[PDB]
């Protein structure tokens, strides 16, 4: 009852939760995490699914992501300045509120920078965490990864100790070793590091997680070392839809729901797949220009100190650093001479982007008339018999029973017959599909319109 | 019993004493020009500026302010022992702040689609500050040992009537 | 002549001086200024004074310190830390 | 030459230094005061007296800037500030109020002083700030101020000369009071607008402490979501003056860190010959280009030796670049902690957080030889909202509830307090429209965003944007009936014939190009070209023309579906054929399912020329029936490596929810009150991500030769450097294309479009649909 | 040798040279190829007489007729259908409505605009609109729509109107920041800022900007309300007199435009996207179906777009170099003999724990939410009642 | 005038309260024109001053020899953070 206040557009197509092929959960009261998840679900969580079937109610609880459905906003019969649902849709976007670029850094040492909303990340943004071992460029929405997103994960590879027998081995079996490619001094600096983070460290050796034995008896393999890389739809910071996923350079592609690839395509064919990761990664480059804010603890802990930063106070030889039309007058520097080509055709792309494309793709008004006139399913549609063999070569399909008409809205079939004047006549099938028969005497010869069709 | 003799040039008692009855018009401008709040933000500090006085008043209890009025109207207003260059500011003072309450009256008595609309914050904003500046000006003229004519009502209105 | 206009103008100076001696400033200023005025040149002058010049050779002298303090502070801030290696423990310990 | 000039310093202050003259402010007041009382013979003299001290406050306005003095004098924006206005009320009510020479003395002093405050310009100071910018590049300093100074005062003297000029060429006494009794109309107007508006160490606005940064000035919320406030401010900078390099030439930052500062002089007084580098600052630092060049170098080095490796039958995952950690001892897999590792954390070291040894740079800071807490404001704290305000029916409800506010700080609604007309408590009346919803007193409440004043009439309040609430037409008309009729649940039966059967078949291929009209319009104007060859196989491909009964040869290769067990229908097709010789429509549940594909596929298209998914039935059937525990407590085991060696239920129970709702119409009792809790996502961890991350290749796990690009052996983050470096001095086909989807041009602006306003365009994600314009403005229509 | 060797040598050398592929002999002449016909020379009487014949029976195939017939029904159709939303919501729109040239479909034919025609279809799509954004915006439940179905309540609300009341939003808020050439970000600038810069040619209508409420980067020129905030009458005088000087100082006529100001119409900007998109087409056909090259295109890797991390990324270490720099480290080496890493890393831990004791950093990023302010006030009346009610009655 | 005597007490001149409200509805009017009274700016930005000061006084110093200290960076510590946090709203 209190659902149909706040249903006033008066959808037509009926969408509901089914045509997203999702399943919702209403959310006990006793719960307080926004979904089920049974890798976080606890013991209490345990204990209300408990009460919950003791009581006599489906806890409604998977193997997977369950999300919980959000409640409707209140009407308080007391201000005098909402008294309806349209009032407090008016009222929702009275509220001084506003998208803030921001630049912070967390106690256990994450970061994000990019647009928040109620102190939730909104928007564009980049998280950063594990000292880089986990980085999110994309779209965000209630402080979830939505949208669309690139995310990276490192797993950390085996590195030999300077001077170790380990060492010795990896250099007699051909292995590349970093500390190989850099300046002496660096060398002789960094192996004194080592030195001291080893006399340091003491007795105190750690062995990672991914080395745990536990991996091996829940999945048969512990997770191998190398890179991680998702591109394409996100839902409740979970890869939904069609997406690209990356494990040293390993492609695998398909439907994704809440974190879980599905064996089959079910629509995300290769292409779409191709362009959903193209969207990603732009989603993911319009992120990154929130990075390194000027005023943000990021820059003022770690950030660099020598950027110019400044509106409109240009030296006589940086001017030629300015956006606008000035720079038409003042020469590139022989040092920066093809990254500033590089980077002006990456600029001119970026502002055709505005004004050109909108041009040559549809726009929300065309976009709309396509939706509500494009047709789903045609309506006539043709059917014919086997795979067309032919036992004389090994395949040569060739077709040798006619085909047949059907009327896909009605559910009707539509046969035809050879004369003389108008090629072949067709008329209709009393008879059709999932089972008609008993005997053909006559017919019905719907007509032919070839007078009004050429007028 | 006296005055006369009347004075040439008034004695600094008086610029004292006479532009004290410009105390409550002053703090009580503000008060129905909240419309005007959405135009110009120095009423909201004018508003915090004259709390301390109106909350000055009202630990006296109402009978001194209910009273006020009657000794001022024949207290003064009555008899000749008084400088005329005095009880003519009492006068000044004692209802300038009618007008203002006149035309408060008529605001509230308007119907609120056209008092917090674009033109009545407009006209209040400017009614305000003319009347503050007015009363500002009036005291002024009361430091300067002179009298207050202010164009239209002061003249007739407040020479005629406080004769005696 | 500027003896007339001054004379005029003083009768203006004790009027507004006394207005605004009789405003709010009158209210919390019958305690503040009866207080100021009944030892006038006695207790009030040889004991509000003292803070009226606290504040003054207040900041002279955190200036003065400003002079004293600048010359080794941030090596003793700096030794005085403790941190992964050094501590000051560690330093008084052995010399 | 006329090149030289142009190209001259003194040509630019003269240019840039007259266009300000077609600027003006309240500085002129005091010149029209001059000319108010210019009738007798002082008016010359005030006129003159008026004219010379504005152009000496100007002159010394402008010298003021590189003069140390003067600059010190008038670089204090807070007493200038502050002092505007008893000037400008003073100067009014007394305004109002030896021969002449005092009076002239008194009036170009006047003059002279008015100019040095700083006034504001109609319509604004723009091109004030031109000169600014353009002092900032010049290079002989005083030749261009002298030259500006002279073109504004030439453009001055111009525009009055030929105003008066054209005034005297062509009531009169009327307007000649009228000014008179303008003038201080214009002063009033300038006072009322100041008053809206005015609320080397010599420097010291320290006296004043009347600004109070910490209020809020802004009609920004309170944030006060249980007790905490104290919500950081967005600015974190400082202004402090430095000179670093940018990027390799020297140059001064006006943001540089105090302590950074003060910890390198420390450090320099200390050593010797280390900053007296003496070569080229301005330009560019030979280090710079020697640094780059070692490291271009040792790049190149190790990709080739990691191509190389390659071609020696190694595979491309144990050749790829990876971020490496140091191990102690591979037999028992016992690696160094991550805090200590110089690969992991190397950078985050000297950084600490809360919630044999001896150091030899502690010899050389005490100048002592080797053996064998005090903070002069270099200190940064996070900058937050540190009062805290409250709201007036914070402190309304109850005769006994004091903690003492004598002002709340924060305006509320009208609401009363008594209710009764005993037993019961207190309730709450307010029954009106509020205009001050939560505003800050401090706030000067004239710049809200959200809620304006719209009409010319209005009575409450409203958001702006809510506020304002020929021989064809015979077929056509058939095709129109015909899909307006698929709405309705009926079909009729003589509606459609044959040649609409065939028109709906033959709009199902598309063509774009050629088309029978342009191939037929071809056709005419004949015996001059010729017709290619391959469109007849196309033809004949799709069955339109090749070269009896055609009709059956087109309608036979029109996309035939494939063996649904013909025989249940064929059976009685053929025989009614030969016998022959001689309105309910279906629902399609899978309506909406499939309109989200062709969606997709329409997409695609146009940038680039049993309902569950059954898997997880068995699945789900099987969890349910007996579930099964996760153990990511044993999983993800030291992830950081440290391990080294009834009013009290109702109220108790509210506080395990950040938001919540409570709604009218205990279990039954607790049923007529309703409690919706609102649920917020901050379990984003990294070992959640990571986990979630890293399982898929192990649960899918269990169940040019190749288009190689070289670029992807090296990590993300070193390509795009080593490139930089560099330049400063049938499955085979779809995988290519989908590995190279980006490379042509029109692909980013293309993939930036869709991303505007294709996708998620109405769920709160993006804002383009109400601030970004669709077309361009600027083409001639 | 080796087939990986000489793909190495083939990126680096590509990488060192940078050449370009659309502007080829073979793209130009399969862009301005015969699609169909193959004009040639006549192959004598035969020819000629066959492809006439050939013609006749091409022409008299009832199928051919029939298609014909279609395809005008069909173009009929398409007319009456643009002719039918000719007109938008809001009647000051119309000339904005019928200025932009329509974008070509699948078959070659104009894409027509749906007009919303009356009030209760304008109300209903800006309520759905309003309704979805702001459910989603504040956490409440909102409708199962698809990532792809699309309201166009631009149109509903009426482009003038969001001029203006975006100019008046925008008249009133501060802390604007833009990209310069390199990527690099510069601010804050206030309204007068912004003003200052556009005067002096720093800044121009193709600068990107980025402001209070909005969600990316844009164009100045773009954005709803900027252009007549900023470009007033004195700032395009003062823009006007910069570019005069500058054009008269480098030798170039006054008349001449600027590079990117030429005057042009929708037309021709429409062609020169299509001609655009139809080369490079065109450039991956004649390669086969893959874009040429060993390397990946710079602007595949979105340089400009991480301007701002150009510096991190050029140098970088494993050790802070904050308090003692690589260059102030190797002069202490030269002054202290024996250095190792340890003593400068315990000294930058020693100054940064001095300033920023244990400080910057703060809560998580959903410790400070509050919600709709009306909610908590009401939920306080619902507990005062409650109150109420528990005790008495 | 007088209705009971006084001989040269002064009148105040009546053209100063036409002067107050004839600028408080022109004030008004104005407003209404222009309602962003406080995007008046004003003709200098102080900190634009202090830099060119700056700019100018180390590009002399740093032409023959010896450093240039910067004399912003000795004005007292608390007026700096006060100017860094309310130019944008008290001198934009």
């Amino acid at each position: 009852f209190y659902e149909d206040l706040f249903d006033f557009p008066r959808d037509p197509e009926r969408w509901k939760e089914q045509d997203l092929r999702e399943i919702w959960a209403d959310g006990p009261l006793e719960m307080t995490k926004p979904g089920w998840d049974p890798a976080w679900a606890d013991e209490d969580d345990w204990d209300v699914v408990n009460d919950e079937i003791q009581e006599g109610r489906d806890p409604g609880i998977q193997p997977f992501y369950v999300p919980y459905r959000k409640p409707y906003p209140a009407i308080p019969d007391n201000h005098y300045d909402i008294e309806n649902a349209k009032g407090v849709v008016e009222e929702l976007d009275r509220i001084e509120e506003f998208l803030q670029w921001v630049s912070y850094i967390f106690p256990d040492g994450s970061s994000y920078e990019g647009t928040v909303w109620d102190d939730l990340a909104q928007g564009k943004g980049v998280y950063i965490a594990e000292n880089g071992l986990v980085r999110y460029e994309g779209e965000w929405l209630q402080n979830d990864m939505e949208g669309h997103g690139v995310i990276d994960v490192d797993i950390p590879d085996i590195e030999p100790i300077p001077g170790s027998k380990l060492e010795a081995k990896m250099r007699a079996e051909g292995r590349i070793i970093k500390r190989d490619y850099m300046t002496p001094e660096d060398r002789k600096w960094l192996e004194m590091d080592v030195e001291d983070s080893v006399a340091l460290t003491d007795g105190n050796f750690q062995v990672p997680f991914y080395e745990n034995e536990e991996w091996v008896t829940q999945f048969g393999e512990k997770p191998e070392k190398g890179r991680y890389r998702y591109a394409g739809q996100w839902k409740h910071s979970r890869m939904h839809g069609c997406g690209v996923y990356e494990v040293n350079e390993r492609i695998l592609y398909g439907r994704f729901y809440f974190g879980e690839l599905l064996e089959e395509e079910h629509g995300c064919t290769v292409d779409i797949c191709a362009l959903h990761s193209g969207l990603a990664e732009v989603a993911a480059a319009k992120a990154r220009m929130f990075v390194n804010k000027p005023d943000g603890m990021i820059r003022e802990e770690r950030g660099p100190y020598g950027d110019p930063q400044h509106p409109y106070f240009y030296e006589e030889d940086d001017v030629w650093m300015a956006p606008g039309f000035i720079n038409q007058f003042y020469e590139v520097p022989e040092y920066w001479e093809t990254y500033v080509g590089e980077v002006d055709q990456e600029r001119e792309m970026w502002l055709n982007s505005f004004y050109k494309a909108p041009l040559r793709l549809p726009m929300p008004a065309e976009l709309e008339h396509w939706w509500e006139n494009v047709e789903v399913t045609p309506e006539f549609v043709l059917l014919n018999k086997e795979p067309e063999p032919d036992p004389n070569d090994p395949s040569k399909l060739v077709q040798k029973e006619d085909p047949v008409i059907l009327h896909t809205p009605t559910g009707r079939i539509i046969n035809y017959v050879e004369d003389e004047k108008h090629g072949i006549r067709l008329f209709w099938q009393p008879p059709l599909e999932e089972g008609e028969e008993v005997d053909p005497s006559k017919v019905e010869f719907l007509p032919l319109g070839f007078d009004e069709f050429y007028g | 019993f006296r005055f006369p003799p009347m004075t040439k040039k008034p004695q600094w008692w008086w610029r004292t004493l006479a532009c004290l009855p410009y105390l409550m018009p002053l703090h009580e401008t503000w008060m129905y020009a909240e419309t005007a709040y959405h135009l110009h933000p120095f009423l909201e500090d004018f508003e915090f500026l004259t709390y301390p006085f109106l909350g000055a008043i009202g630990r006296l209890p109402s009978w001194f302010l209910m009273a006020y009025f009657f000794v001022a109207y024949l207290g003064i207003v009555r008899r000749k022992e008084w400088p005329h260059f005095f009880r003519f500011h009492v006068v000044m003072g004692m209802l300038l702040e009618i007008a203002l309450q006149v035309i408060g009256t008529v605001s509230k008595w308007m119907p609120l689609g056209v008092y917090w609309g674009k033109f009545g914050m407009h006209f209040w904003t400017a009614v305000a500050f003319a009347y503050l500046f007015t009363v500002l000006e009036s005291i002024r003229c009361a430091l300067a040992g002179m009298y207050a004519d202010i164009p239209f009502v002061c003249d007739a209105a407040y020479i005629q009537i406080p004769y005696d | 002549g500027i003896a007339d206009e001054t004379l005029q103008v003083v009768l203006a100076t004790l009027g507004f001086i006394f207005l605004y001696t009789y405003i709010i400033t009158g209210e919390e200023l019958v305690k503040l200024a009866r207080d100021y005025i009944r030892f006038l040149m006695g207790r009030p002058k040889t004991v509000r004074l003292t803070r009226a010049m606290d504040s003054w050779n207040g900041f002279l002298e955190k200036m003065s310190r400003q002079r004293v303090y600048d010359e080794y502070w941030l090596e003793k801030a700096i030794i005085n830390t403790p941190t992964w290696y050094d501590s000051p423990e560690k330093y008084r310990r052995v010399i | 030459l006329c090149m030289k000039i142009i190209n001259s310093v003194v040509v630019v202050g003269l240019y840039y230094g007259f266009l300000t003259t077609f600027s003006i402010g309240p500085s002129y007041l005091f010149l029209l005061r001059a000319r108010v009382m210019d009738e007798g013979e002082e008016g010359t003299e005030k006129k003159v007296s008026a004219t010379t001290g504005f152009i000496a406050g100007q002159l010394m306005m402008f010298i003021s800037i590189y003069y140390a003095p003067l600059h010190l004098a008038l670089g204090r924006p807070h007493t200038i500030t502050v002092l505007a206005l008893p000037y400008l009320l003073f100067h009014f009510f007394w305004n109002n109020h030896e021969m002449r020479n005092l009076r002239i003395q008194c009036v170009f002093l006047n003059n002279l002083i008015f100019q040095l405050f700083n006034h504001f310009i109609l319509p604004s100071s723009m091109l004030a700030r031109l000169v600014n910018i353009y002092m900032f590049r010049c290079n002989n300093k005083m030749l261009f101020v002298t030259s500006s100074f002279v073109g504004w005062l030439i453009g001055h003297i111009l525009f009055m000369k030929w105003v008066g000029l054209v005034l005297v060429w062509i009531l009169v006494s009327e307007l000649r009071n009228s000014m008179a009794r303008i003038f201080s109309i214009l002063l009033f107007i300038t006072c009322v607008y100041y008053l809206g508006r005015i609320p080397l160490w010599f420097e010291k606005p320290f006296v004043t402490l009347v600004f109070d940064y910490k209020r809020w000035n802004r009609p920004n919320r309170y944030i006060k979501n249980d007790k905490i406030e104290n919500i950081v401010r967005n600015e974190m900078s400082q202004y402090f003056f430095y000179t670093c390099q940018s990027d390799g030439k020297e140059r001064i930052s006006f943001t540089y860190p105090p302590n950074l500062s003060t910890f390198f002089e420390m450090i320099q007084k200390r050593i010797p010959s280390f900053t007296k580098e003496k070569k080229t600052f301005d330009q560019v630092s030979t280090y710079w280009s020697l640094i780059h060049e070692e490291k271009r170098e040792n790049l190149k080095k190790e990709f080739l030796n990691r191509i190389e490796a390659l071609d020696k039958e190694w595979s491309v995952e144990n050749i790829l670049e990876k971020t490496t950690r140091f191990c102690y001892n591979e037999a028992k897999k016992e690696y160094l902690p991550k805090i200590y590792d110089p690969f992991l954390h190397g950078i985050s070291r000297g950084r600490i957080k809360k919630l044999s040894w001896i150091n030899k740079i502690h010899g050389l800071l005490l100048k002592i030889n080797y053996k064998k807490m005090d903070f002069p404001e270099i200190n940064k704290k996070v900058p937050r909202w540190s009062y805290k305000l409250i709201s007036e029916l914070e402190e309304l409800e109850g005769e006994n509830e004091e903690n003492v506010p004598m002002e709340p700080g924060i305006r509320s609604r009208k609401a009363k307090r008594v209710v009764v007309f005993d037993e019961m408590a207190l309730i709450r009346y307010s029954q009106q429209s509020d205009f001050r919803r939560e505003i800050i007193k401090g706030s000067m409440r004239s710049q809200r965003r959200k809620t304006v004043i719209w009409e010319f009439f209005q009575a409450k309040v409203h958001s702006p944007l809510f506020f304002d609430r020929k021989n064809t037409l015979y077929f056509i008309s058939t095709i129109k009936n015909l899909i307006s009729n698929k709405k309705k649940m009926s079909y009729d039966l003589c509606s459609l014939s044959q040649a609409y059967v065939f028109y709906k078949l033959s709009q199902i291929k598309v063509s774009n190009f050629c088309k029978l009209k342009a191939v037929l319009e071809y056709n005419i104007c004949i015996t001059s070209f010729f017709v290619k060859n391959k469109i007849k196989v196309f033809f004949q491909e799709h069955g339109i023309f090749h070269y009896v009964n055609q009709w059956k040869n087109w309608l036979r290769s029109q996309y035939q579906y494939n063996l649904p067990q013909i025989s249940w229908a064929r059976l009685v097709t053929q025989n009614w054929k030969n016998k022959i010789n001689k309105a309910d429509s279906l629902l399609n549940p899978k309506h909406n399912v499939k309109k989200d594909s062709i969606y997709n596929l329409f997409c695609y298209k146009s940038i680039h020329s049993f309902f569950f998914f059954p898997e997880f039935f068995l699945f789900s059937s099987t969890y349910k029936m007996k579930p099964w525990v996760i153990p990511i407590k044993l999983l993800l085991l030291n992830f950081n490596e440290n391990i080294n060696v009834t009013e009290a239920e109702l109220d108790l129970f509210l506080t395990r929810y950040s938001r919540f709702q409570l709604r009218w119409n205990k279990l039954m009792k607790k049923g007529i009150l309703i409690i919706e809790p609102v649920r917020l996502s901050v379990q984003n961890d990294g070992q959640l991500i990571i986990y979630r991350t890293i399982g898929i290749s192990l649960v899918h796990k269990n169940k040019n030769y190749d288009f190689f690009v070289p670029e992807k052996i090296l990590s993300p983050k070193r390509r795009r450097e080593f490139r930089i470096l560099i330049c400063f001095n049938k499955d085979k086909n779809n995988l290519i294309n989908l590995k190279s989807f980006l490379w042509p041009n029109f692909k980013l602006e293309d993939l930036a479009c869709m991303n505007r306003y294709w996708f998620n365009t109405t769920n709160g994600n993006h804002f383009s649909m109400i601030r970004i314009r669709m077309y361009t403005r600027f083409p001639i229509p | 040798p080796g087939p990986y060797k000489q793909i190495a040598e083939q990126f680096l050398w590509e990488c060192e040279n940078i050449p370009d592929y659309r502007h080829t002999p073979e793209v130009d002449k399969l862009l301005n190829e015969d699609p169909v016909f193959e004009k040639k020379e006549n192959p004598s009487t035969e020819e000629i007489e066959a492809e006439q014949k050939w013609w006749e029976s091409f022409r008299a195939s009832p199928v051919v007729q029939f298609m014909t017939r279609a395809e005008e029904i069909a173009d009929d159709m398409n007319k009456m259908e643009l002719e039918d939303n000719d007109t938008p919501y809001r009647k000051e729109d119309k000339d904005y409505w019928r200025a932009i040239p329509h974008v070509p479909g699948f078959d070659g034919r104009p894409m027509p605009r749906k007009a919303i025609k009356s009030k209760e279809e304008s109300d209903d799509k800006f309520w759905d609109f309003m309704k979805q954004f702001l459910f989603g915006l504040w956490g409440f439940r909102q409708r199962p729509y698809p990532p792809g179905r699309p309201i166009d309540v631009a149109q509903a609300i009426g482009y003038k109107r969001l001029e203006k009341r975006y100019y008046d939003f925008i008249m009133k808020t501060g802390g604007w920041w833009y990209k310069d050439r390199l990527g690099r970000s510069r601010g804050p600038c206030e309204i007068i800022t912004l003003k200052t810069a556009y005067g002096a040619g720093i800044i121009d209508r193709d600068t990107f900007i980025w402001g209070e409420d909005m969600d990316e980067w844009a164009p100045i020129h773009m954005v709803y309300g900027l252009e007549p905030a900023i470009a007033t009458w004195e700032v395009r005088l003062g823009a006007a007199a910069t570019a005069f000087l500058h054009k008269l100082q480098k030798g170039i006529p006054p008349w001449v435009p600027l590079k990117g100001r030429e005057p042009k119409t929708y037309k021709q900007l429409q062609k020169e996207a299509i001609e655009s998109k139809k080369r490079d087409m065109a450039v991956l056909e004649a390669n086969g179906g893959v874009w040429p090259g060993v390397r990946t295109p710079s602007h595949a890797l979105f340089l400009w777009a991480s301007g701002s991390e150009l510096t991190t990324v050029l140098e970088s270490d494993h050790m802070p170099n904050k308090f003692i720099p690589k260059q102030l480290r190797l002069e202490l080496a030269k002054v202290i003999p024996g250095l190792r890493p340890w003593e400068v890393i315990s000294i930058e831990q020693a100054m940064d724990q001095i300033s920023y004791g244990g400080e910057w950093y703060r809560e998580p990023l959903g410790t400070y939410t509050t919600g709709p302010p009306y909610i908590r006030e009401w939920n306080r009346s619902v507990m005062r009642l409650f109150r109420i009610f528990y005790n008495l009655s | 005038n007088a209705y009971r005597g006084d001989p040269g007490v002064p009148h105040a001149d009546a053209d100063r309260f036409v002067n107050i409200w004839i600028g408080s509805a022109a004030f008004s009017v104005l407003t209404w024109v222009n309602p962003y009274m406080w995007q008046l700016s004003n003709q200098f930005n102080y900190h634009d001053k202090w830099m060119l000061f700056e700019q100018y006084h180390w590009k002399k110093a740093r032409a023959k020899k010896q450093p240039y200290e910067f004399k912003w960076n000795k004005i007292p510590k608390e007026v700096r953070d006060s100017y860094y946090y309310n130019w944008p709203v008290y001198f934009p």
